[PDB]
């Protein structure tokens, strides 16, 4: 086509979706990770995670307002990944890299798994 | 704005 | 912070949101523009438009499944802008620029209004 | 991935 493109549009959209998350506006699901609860937008979770994409396209699970993750999932690892989904920024640290990678594998977040594997390979 |  | 960032994340999220739109997955509102209907995600509309942000943060309108636009709004202009919201690409043409700019002013899409004004100023 |  003969379209023009606004370079910053996708980043501005994501910034606004994160603002809605921060103010709890139009969040439509709670993700339960053991004793912790995380409110989010189903569409953003699906756009970032192969696991959430599969969950919310299921004819029954699409209507659930609460999703319980596997008890092996670390709440901090999930928190770091949820922040990444809404910001593109990943808080990867020596102390959290193992939990973050395990959570990204479970959530099916391929690019996150890739950088975790590379950061681990560099420190061995 | 750019030509994509 | 000491975060790392994935450059393509925001664009990949938007691409996935557009895929959900194309398959009518988790769309939660119909925008009526005269005889035409456009299904969308409230969160994406709010993230792109000052008008939709104001509408869906209203304690009553946030719960509406149908939103009727002003009858002066051109369905093609709205269609072009809805595509822009989900893709960052604007199909701006001599034949549609006036309708697109008028629709972007009504929707409060400042960057779109700006490029329309510049493209119009160049042709005068 | 980059240093933002
Ligand atoms: O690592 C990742 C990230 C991700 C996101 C989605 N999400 C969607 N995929 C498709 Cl094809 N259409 C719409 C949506 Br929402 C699927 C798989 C994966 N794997
Ligand atoms: O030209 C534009 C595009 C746009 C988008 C929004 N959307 C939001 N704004 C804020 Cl501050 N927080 C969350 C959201 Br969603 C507001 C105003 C405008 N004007
Ligand atoms: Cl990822
Ligand atoms: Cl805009």
């Amino acid at each position: 086509d003969s379209c023009i493109q606004f370079t910053r549009h996708a980043s501005d959209v994501l910034l606004n979706l994160n603002r809605l998350r921060s103010r709890d506006i139009l969040t439509d699901v709670v993700i339960v990770v053991s004793r912790e609860q995380f409110r989010a937008h189903k569409t953003v979770l699906m756009a970032c995670s192969g696991l959430f994409y599969s969950i919310f396209t299921d004819q029954l699970k699409c209507n659930l307002s609460v999703i319980n993750l596997d008890p092996e999932i670390n709440p901090e690892g999930f928190c770091i990944l949820l922040d990444f989904m809404y910001t593109s920024r990943l808080n990867l640290r020596e102390g959290n890299i193992m939990a973050v990678m395990a959570t990204a594998m479970y959530l099916q977040m391929e690019h996150v798994v890739d950088t975790c594997r590379k950061f681990i390979k560099a420190s061995e | 704005w750019v030509i994509p």
